[PDB]
């Protein structure tokens, strides 16, 4: 009969335990393996009002691997440590958007 | 007359085709029956008195162009019938359903007719509003892209005061679930009025969506006596800054679904629609109208979020028949797939999709059946088929999302959901201590 | 099993429903009955903890009978009592969302038909009822002591609104009272509704000046929207139209209740066609019988509910086709299962509607629809092509003289 | 070059456009064509990274032909397919904002003319179309089997509204059907529109009582605002006016679509004058040909699109002046480049409008506008100053008798 | 008649003058052609039957008072034609454009007519509303005085969902740029509806203008089918607390620009207006209407922010022709400057100015051309002529403002922008590291 | 591929590096050399909502130099150090307003 703790959790794929770097490879790899080309975003506060988070760079497109995405997220979070970073999936063939998941929370 | 069976007729791309599951009387042949379904649909065969020379003959008549028997079955067939575009008012289905199923099924020399499928052209889809938002506008409106959306149908539907109802709204929202719904009798009633239900639901959302940080909502049942009571019931949901409402499109009809669809686009509210009174019409395999028509007669009349049903207890034959209209619910172009039951290649002309709501039991283990079949493009109601959750509605709500957001996460690791779908939930029942008690 | 209580007596504040239920051999009748009462009101999935949270002993639909259909196996009639406190005051889209909403898709039932329904005096008075009952709308037409005369002006389709108003006119000067519209004339690209209301109004006001009596046309308003329905409604009131036609199952009962509250507020009598009716009735094992929808319409409002012709019926079905006629038209009915009226239902003095059937293929079959249907009936002549002598107008005289000679034969004996 | 795809076949859900393109010698025809399709839908400036962001392979206008004009160098016809998913359902102010919006100001093109445009059946049905087609508004006027009779009541300018209603009247009792307003009578300080509608309404209702037929006047509503346009519209409906005049290129197509949705909702037939038309057509190298604007008006609504007189035309241009007549009036056209119709276009059974040209300088040149323009035409008599015998009224009789003698000569042979 | 060429006629200060670039047929003299442009504009020369003695002769007729040939050119001239004030309704341009260009250009004995310039008197300007705000009210409304305003036309105009469109709004706003615009097809469409575009744009502004501390906006394209759809499209932009919207004044016309101008003053929203369908009319140098009329036929009909065009590729001859209507767009009094193309001294009677929007390439180095020519009184769109920015839209937005706010700053040090305009951007590309990659 | 830093920058002439006192002379000198007579304003918070900032003194007019403007801004910021000060240009001949630029930010 355990109660539910008061936790302001996050939008999608966030009730899980925090994502190990092996799993962050695999999530963006399936974002790669649909013939799709991923992207990175960040913000400070995760509001229901705030629908937009700030882009990191241009969306990554080309013939690259999952480790070339984590160079922006994992290896280059040093200038925004106390911010909410996520991976965005901008499914342009169907004008859709796939697999927001928040990464490296303070 | 037998002038309504022209079997050489290639259908125009601007005609309106219909697939009637014709079962005639045993003393009636297949060609006279199919010519009679096409006739009294538009221009009846009562008499021929001095009007065969009058106004319009080759125009303005439904013509049967095809007859094929059903495999393994006799005394019945499927008649394809072509209606010209100029029969109907542009932008309604209350004139679709008065030629094609109006005065059609009550012909005396037919045992049972069923409108299986219907081909709305691009020339007639483009007049319709479509749904007030998309399958993609409301992932964007709600910031919940990447996994199918959820629900908690409040199972004591009758006998709750509006604040106590708004707690059963709140704790199914406070946990994992996104879109808790009014049921089909959760309406205006002496035990809770809708003026007071919408108040106490809107406080349940505002507290839940501000302590869990998402854009959560409630399907507010705005089905009413009149169209003017309904819009007044809908505009009060607008004044509470509500994302979604609920219509019942077969009880209330295909006028007061279109008005609310014209309302919901005009005022930014999403339109969930429940399929009340649908199994009056869909259930018999020889008579009625198949749901695939009424799932395509909602994507034109307007509305997101149609219930599609349990794919849990269905075999591999009726799974594709559900997946026939679900691909006619979420996609833009389909082919002629009769194994999925689709009888016509439907071009939707980029008119927006409709989410595929699915009551999926309470069964936590039946999540990867509902994620491989219904993708990120669906909604999963969790009422009906319910043993309950022995820790409550709110840890029974996280146990229906960690069950989801690990099953969606396992789809994204390159794993599959039919060989090891059950091997993800008990894999996730180690971390979250609330999954292992739901089971 | 708490929903089959056969010792329960039906209160007069209960909304009774008679379901003709057909399960598989393998499901008993008591479980099959107590499942029709379950998922129509309160589901039986939760039994352990949330069964005893709140008042689930008084807000639940319960069975009180199981009566097998004679001669037919696996097919009984489950009378179910629904308490009054479940539904909305003044809406059938909560009645037909409870009673037939999620119950016919129950997995262990292989056919299910709501045969008859009883709305009590406690629940009828929440409704407005019809705009004008028979002895309330025989008064507006100045037409007493004889059944009214409908007509099917159906030069099938493809008429300009003048050409439509040419043929709608010369049956009204022929003697016919009303000349019912197509269902397919809702603003089709050859004649729009703005034009098909105008030249009809130019025909009727030039028809009441030639004959003398008050005549009209059942103008169709079955629109895309209720806004555009009340644009088609209000333009008939602008042209002083007596009656409007409205399809009621395609447009829905919210379209009726929006318009029947409009139609009493503006004096229009609201003719009704039964579009999409044969989807719902006409299967003796499954669906909803028409007498429910001929009673769900008397509460949603709308006069002139279309009834079946007596000519093509057997002697045992003439009771059924007089079953839903005596329901909508008479202010008290009695429980007669031989004609399908499964409940004694007082009508709370509703202004009960007129019972209209088609016909008109023959002129010699008129007193069969006059000795059976009384003075409170519209006789739609199936006269789509023409009448038999010279066209419509010498046949429309022959359609009226073949009734006034028979109504004369009524009062003789 | 991804926008000149000559192997592409035009879908029947594409909105085809035929541009007569004239570059400099120094720009090839393939680059000149693929630049008309570029900046009318999706610009070619971005090629490196943002070319492959999103669906720029299906939301782009593309060329499928280059056909040189015979005899004229540096001047070809670029047929361009625009996909249906780019435009708005029911607006030409998105069609003429894509197709002719930012493309004619392309630097490397020294002249450019949209010759013909094809709106598919998929895109026509999004429009209301005209308020009333010919066989829908021959019915309101009770006028069949003969072309209608317009008139130019232009005592050039400077009339009081009574003095205007004195001259508007005595051509209507003379036999003329409609007596078209000036374009400069929009509330000028010598006669305001409130007064110029009233004494015209006092003239018409006293003209239909003298002759017998239903007559009217093309009342101008081309206002400062759409609010004041629907104050001038609704006061003509208050006075029971059959037809309203509205200039359509000065006021815009949003003024048409506001008023043509008004005009079907209130039964007014919406005459149209072609103000500012010669700014746009009339240059054989540049602009937009009138047949686009005579088809952009059939979708924005409005009857009686003004056409050119046949008398002042060469034999090769009489096909062109019958080219945009057969477009707006007939429900199906065929690809005839000799008369400038560059596309086979089904009209989705639009209620197609009537084709009106001026004339009236001579009374003996009447059957040239009757043997060529059929019964579906208004003949505006240029009769601004007066007619030839005694003034207007003995000339207005001479304007009608010179047609009924010729329509008699039509049915003879 | 040749009574419409009165060459001695001094124009009244309350007449309405017009400069027609007349090119007649080669068998037509200059005096009969100019008398024919003045005639059929108001009172045509068809017949003279018994009306030369009737109502009004010297009143109510357009009269040509001047003929001058064009230097270096033959078979063509410029006819100055005086219209009295009482021909027109006060307060419209849909009656200006029915006498002056209505039924004028289709006279048979004229090869090509072009309305070059038009003299609206003070007696007719004062009835007009003018623009709903000024060139100075909206520096005050937006607190952005001291430098010309900016833009980002979103270059993938076709094929963006409304939230993904609202990111291309957001990052062009998150950087330097002020007024990102809908394009001419960014309207209602199946891929994004305007109800949903305005929502996701208004969240792009609200996040950008609250983390960068300015009053940023978006040009919302409210061009619609009807005037009632347009105001409903405009009033929804009012409900989002939007500063600016967008009209298209030649496609939609000069009624539904005036209503929206009457709307935008009444409801405090600024009115940017794009010049769609303008090069149907402006492009040919012998026929059409010059843009200077339609830039003066917008300052009276109403609207801020007219596009003026690229002054980048123009020579020194057509630079002043652009600067002819731009001084007729922003100033209160001009003179008769035919080197700038202005044919009439225009007194604007202190009716408010219109900002001079200029598409200026993407070219960062083409900023000081657009700051010396167009001062603080202009707007600089940055779409078209675009190689792109290789770091993105948002550092490509600061690289279009540090390029501006150092060029505006170098105007304020006493430096000039034609001798050392390029010497400021690379002077500023040292400090800001985002300029040197745009180049 | 450098990201854009989260900086709440200011209204006009503010994306530059902070203005040296030589440049603050030159900016108000061109505000002088148009035949125009400058002014000074200050405030605490720079909101988009707050359109008004508090005037320092009366606007300076007369035959003065740029150093007689900086006596208020530079030499006399000692009573408002933690406030946002700017120079306003009130172009009264055209009823306009010229060259806001924020000076001495805390």
């Amino acid at each position: 009969m355990q109660t539910l703790p008061k936790e302001r959790r996050y939008e999608t794929l966030s009730y899980l335990p925090p994502l190990t770097d092996v799993q962050i490879e695999k999530q963006v790899q399936y974002i790669l393996s649909q013939g799709y080309i991923p992207a990175v975003e960040f913000n400070e506060v995760s509001e229901p009002t705030e629908l937009y988070w700030t882009l990191w760079k241009l969306p990554l497109f080309g013939a690259k691997t999952s480790r070339e995405v984590l160079a922006e997220v994992q290896s280059c979070r040093s200038q925004y440590p106390g911010h909410y970073i996520r991976v965005v999936g901008f499914d342009n063939i169907k004008q859709c958007q796939i697999l927001s998941f928040i990464v490296h929370k303070p | 007359r037998l002038t309504y069976y022209t079997p050489d007729y290639t259908p125009k791309d601007t005609d309106i085709l219909a697939a009637f599951r014709v079962t005639p009387q045993p003393g009636v042949p297949f060609e006279e029956a199919a010519a009679a379904v096409a006739a009294e649909s538009s221009t009846g065969t009562w008499t021929t008195v001095w009007t065969d020379l009058l106004t319009d003959l080759d125009r303005y008549k439904g013509r049967c162009y095809d007859i094929e028997p059903v495999p393994g079955e006799d005394n019945q067939f499927i008649a394809y019938i072509a209606y010209p575009l100029d029969l109907f008012e542009e932008g309604s289905i209350t004139n679709v359903l008065t030629s094609i199923v109006g005065n059609v099924f009550g012909f005396k020399a037919l045992r049972a007719l069923r409108l299986e499928d219907i081909r709305f052209p691009v020339a007639y889809i483009k007049t319709f509003q479509g749904p007030p938002h998309g399958i993609q506008v409301e992932r964007d409106k709600l910031n919940k892209y990447g996994r199918p959306l959820l629900g908690c149908t409040i199972k004591p539907k009758l006998g709750l005061s509006a604040k106590n109802y708004g707690r059963a709204v709140y704790e199914c929202l406070r946990g994992g679930l996104d879109f808790t719904k009014d049921d089909e009798n959760i309406n205006s009633a002496p035990f809770q009025r809708w003026r007071d239900r919408f108040l106490f639901v809107a406080d349940a959302i505002t507290k839940a969506q501000a302590e869990t940080g998402e854009i959560k909502g409630h399907y507010l049942n705005v089905t009413a006596p009149t169209c003017e009571e309904m819009l007044k019931r809908a505009e009060y949901a607008k004044e509470l800054k509500q994302p979604i409402i609920m219509h019942d499109y077969l009880t209330a009809g295909f006028t007061a679904n279109t008005t609310l669809a014209r309302w919901c686009r005009d005022n930014g509210v999403l339109l969930h629609i429940h399929r009340a009174m649908h199994a009056v019409i869909d259930r018999q395999k020889n008579h009625g109208i198949h749901f695939r028509v009424l799932a395509k007669a909602l994507r034109l009349s307007g509305g997101d979020h149609i219930h599609t049903g349990t794919v849990v207890g269905k075999l591999e034959g009726e799974r594709g028949i559900t997946m026939g209209f679900v691909d006619l619910l979420r996609e833009n172009y389909v082919e002629q797939d009769k194994s999925r039951g689709i009888y016509f290649t439907q071009d939707w002309a980029s008119l927006p999709g409709v989410m595929a709501v699915a009551s999926g039991g309470i069964h936590v283990w039946h999540m990867p059946a509902l994620v491989e079949i219904f993708g990120d493009d669906s909604v999963l109601q969790f009422g009906g088929g319910t043993l309950g959750h022995p820790w409550g509605n709110a840890p029974g709500a996280t146990a229906n999302r960690v069950a989801l957001e690990a099953c969606v996460q396992a789809r994204n690791e390159g794993r599959n959901l039919a060989r090891e779908g059950n091997d993800v939930i008990r894999e996730a029942a180690k971390w979250s201590p609330e999954l292992a008690v739901a089971c």
